[PDB]
DNA sequence: CCCGGTGCCGAGGCCGCTCAATTGGTCGTAGACAGCTCTAGCACCGCTTAAACGCACGTACGCGCTGTCCCCCGCGTTTTAACCGCCAAGGGGATTACTCCCTAGTCTCCAGGCACGTGTCACATATATACATCCTG
DNA sequence: CAGGATGTATATATGTGACACGTGCCTGGAGACTAGGGAGTAATCCCCTTGGCGGTTAAAACGCGGGGGACAGCGCGTACGTGCGTTTAAGCGGTGCTAGAGCTGTCTACGACCAATTGAGCGGCCTCGGCACCGGG
């Protein structure tokens, strides 16, 4: 067989962390897959195109952090910058 | 030893979102931060939209999320319903709404 | 014998089938359907049983939203029902014409 | 073949019903079959555009999943 | 945690119940024998003529 | 003039030229408004303005074309705010 | 700056309603298009903010206009080069 | 629609292997930062005036009502096929062998992209009668 | 069934904006010429997932009847258009000033890159329990 890949134990992961009690049937995991997938895809494109538009020949923190806010709605936006800085800070220390 | 993920808090894999970043011909130089960045912006959009469709689900006796109460919550949602609005779930129906017009007395 | 006044069978359809979550459209008959279109753009190309599943779907979606916006346009008309006209303004507003 | 007419009144009353109409006229069935069959003929067209390119016999999921990111009508549910 | 279900009609005597049924007995046979005569007497298998 | 006939030749008038509708001044002003609530002290370019300018005409342009769509729809000539209202709806800017 | 909204007048609405073939136009509906069309540079001057803080820049040039309107699907030829 | 019983197959947890993630180590290059500048964005003020604002008037369009005629809607019975299981075999995918195509590097060289000045070369603005093209009689 | 009375073309003209055309620069490109790499084409071949047989009831379909909804006619009212007069700030282009986008020059930390090691993830398998199904209230 091939080896076909996705983040379901991730999605679980964080499915137990949102709620601990409540499943999630093979149809929603793989739902929940292909957003996830859908997102990274077109937040990496956008990063792609801001990197293209600055002249960078990288994508850097502070290119997804622009993508995100030129791709989520305000207080998603918000909520999303935050977690991505926190994230990226405490990585840095470390 | 350890894994970005758990060195960020994150849970998602930064490892495997930093390969497919730099496989994906997305750019020619993956960013340290980068990865971690774009790893926790999806762990917080997964963990919204799963703890909407969780209690979208348990709201209706159940304990386990299902496609329609995905798309319940995703249309519910007015952030995740700009997000995704071109986007249509499988199975996962409509919203409960007759018109007043349509509706009679 | 009994018969309910026109507009209240209507509305329980409406309530039972914008809760409950199946394809509406007859599978054999859809694929038949799909079948027949692939004939015209390539001759003897298979399909796995996946795939028309997942145009069923996307057909239903897109019909779903359709006959929604219709509506809409028929009660900016004042009228209650929808028509052929409605369907066109929806799409002439949706930019597909 | 003209084996278009599957989709039939029924059917096309339960989307109706699910779109949230409540009353259809004599003219929208036709006019429905039309639409779907122009929709259907174009999300087709590409997947078989895909599937040429693909040198794949048999026309897959994934192929009707690219088609309709091209269309902007993505859908979820089929591995992407 | 407001509403509850509920059950009541507790009751199945043997004896009685014996009694009941073989009373029951009556009408089953009744029901036989009836439709076995009506049958036999109506039916009386044939055909009947056109209406033009 | 009837009611009707200096309109339709105000129609046929801007349905042949290409100039801007509004007014340049007046209209950059509303952009550097829309602008301080982003970024103060934010300086802009006269092709990026008239970039802005072109686009919201063009879309409105769109947007009153479409409306009157839905006006006609009602046999009504002239267009009121629910004929906007749905062509946004329909759109998804709205819905 | 404020109300710079009502720079947009009557002449100028009916002018753009004229070039869209609407013949009769009401009294409710220049506030309908200000309303709208407020909303849509407000959506249009974010993503060229956002595109020119993230360039550290401190004027909004012509690409990061037509950046925005390709994002938003207006994509806008005439200022690219 | 809600409730108690049964039931089953799909959810979720364990086993095990491997391949991707990680640790360690090097080069270099795009970038961060400071230095300089010169364009363009900003501010201002006056002469001109075209467009905007306010108001009057009535005419035609919204809109409300009514009436007919029918074209869908609900219900009953009648006819078609969608749907749920078996059985070949036709393809979709693993496994191995091998070559045309592209990568990388380094000179050699045709080509286009402006700085500048010069010479043509549109059609915007202006002017007028000719033509509709009305609308009140 | 006209005619003032507007408005809308149609044609002509000219001179100032702008295409249009040399004149040499050169530096970023464009291609030619060796050497090295590599992934996908091609041929088998094992193995599931299609496409093809016969029944079962469930939904599609046909009809009927009357009922409520579409569409047309008509009229009331008012507001939206057009014209006139008053008012205002919009267009112009003339001058002054400096702010920072951009070019540039230098020094440097970060990441691609390469090799070895390790365990996170994933196919697979089995046991089990959440919800599908159902018949009475």
């Amino acid at each position: 067989r091939s080896r076909k890949e996705s983040y379901s134990v991730y999605v679980y992961k964080v499915l137990k962390q949102v709620h601990p009690d409540t499943g999630i049937s093979s149809k929603a995991m793989g739902i929940m897959n292909s957003f996830v997938n859908d997102i990274f895809e077109r937040i990496a494109g956008e990063a792609s195109r801001l990197a293209h538009y600055n002249k960078r020949s990288t994508i850097t923190s502070r290119e997804i952090q622009t993508a995100v806010r030129l791709l989520l709605p305000g207080e998603l936006a918000k909520h999303a910058v935050s977690e991505g800085t926190k994230a990226v800070t405490k990585y840095t220390s470390s | 030893a350890k894994s970005r993920s758990s060195r960020a808090g994150l849970q998602f894999p930064v490892g495997r979102v930093h390969r497919l970043l730099r496989k994906g011909n997305y750019a020619e130089r993956v960013g340290a931060g980068a990865p971690v960045y774009l790893a926790a912006v999806l762990e917080y959009l997964t963990a919204e939209i799963l703890e909407l469709a969780g209690n979208a689900a348990r709201d209706n006796k159940k304990t386990r999320i299902i496609p329609r109460h995905l798309q319940l919550a995703i249309r519910n949602d007015e952030e995740l319903n700009k997000l995704l609005g071109r986007v249509t779930i499988a199975q996962g129906g409509v919203l409960p709404n007759i018109q007043a017009v349509l509706l009679p007395k | 014998p009994h018969r309910y006044r026109p507009g209240t069978v209507a509305l329980r359809e409406i309530r039972r089938y914008q809760k409950s979550t199946e394809l509406l459209i007859r599978k054999l008959p859809f694929q038949r359907l799909v079948r027949e279109i692939a004939q015209d753009f390539k001759t003897d190309l298979r399909f796995q049983s996946s795939a028309v599943m997942a145009l069923q779907e996307a057909c239903e979606a897109y019909l779903v939203g359709l006959f929604e916006d219709t509506n809409l346009c028929a009660i900016h008309a004042k009228r209650v029902t929808i028509m052929p006209k409605d369907i066109q303004l929806a799409r002439r507003i949706r930019g597909e014409r | 073949r003209d084996n278009i007419q599957g989709i039939t009144k029924p059917a096309i009353r339960r989307l109706a019903r699910r779109g949230g109409v409540k009353r259809i006229s004599g003219l929208i069935y036709e006019e429905t079959r039309g639409v779907l069959k122009v929709f259907l003929e174009n999300v087709i067209r590409d997947a078989v555009t895909y599937t040429e390119h693909a040198k794949r016999k048999t026309v897959t999921a994934m192929d009707v999943v690219y088609a309709l990111k091209r269309q902007g009508r993505t859908l979820y549910g089929f591995g992407g | 945690r407001r509403k509850g279900p509920h059950c009541e009609r507790p009751l199945t005597q043997e004896e009685l119940l014996r009694e009941a049924k073989i009373t029951e007995e009556l009408n089953l046979r009744s029901l036989e024998t009836y439709e076995r005569l009506e049958a036999d007497k109506k039916k009386q298998v044939h055909k009947k003529r056109k209406c033009p």
